[PDB]
């Protein structure tokens, strides 16, 4: 249900060589709030990935401290795919965490690498939360 | 990290 403690999922990014501004991906409910990938462009340059939380919300009494291990998929071998891990208590000012410059552009976007398909980048997102605090009283 |  929504109210797993962690969950694993994925959002592809469409006409990736061209992204020229920050793309958020639906929701994936965990801990029954709603988790995000968000993927920018930095300074082409780099790929910024970040893990997103309860965001939409109003509310500046929640908290939820979660780990994840923000992935990005080489279709072409899996042992090949980046990724980097995150530890973070999320709450309204400090809602997205991860890297500005998670990986080169120029690696991700060579269409001999195994992580381009047609400009198209898989993100993967594996997270563990914490029950919040501040939410369902 | 850091916030983005």
């Amino acid at each position: 249900t929504s109210w797993r403690s962690e969950a694993t999922f994925q959002f592809t990014v469409e006409r990736f060589s061209r992204l020229s501004e920050s793309v958020l991906s639906p929701p994936c409910f965990v801990r029954n709030l709603p988790w995000k990938i968000m993927v920018m462009p930095r300074f082409q340059k780099s790929v910024g990935f970040f893990l997103q939380c309860n965001a939409e919300s109003d509310s500046t009494s929640w908290s939820c401290h979660a780990q994840a291990v923000l992935k990005i998929i080489n279709y072409r071998d899996d042992e090949k795919s980046f990724s980097r891990r995150i530890s973070h208590l999320f709450f309204h000012k400090e809602n997205d965490w991860g890297f500005s410059n998670f990986m080169a552009w120029s690696e991700v976007t060579d269409p001999e690498k195994g992580f381009i398909d047609d400009d198209k980048v898989t993100f993967e997102v594996f997270v563990q939360a914490d029950a919040p605090h501040g939410v369902a009283w | 990290a850091h916030s983005s």
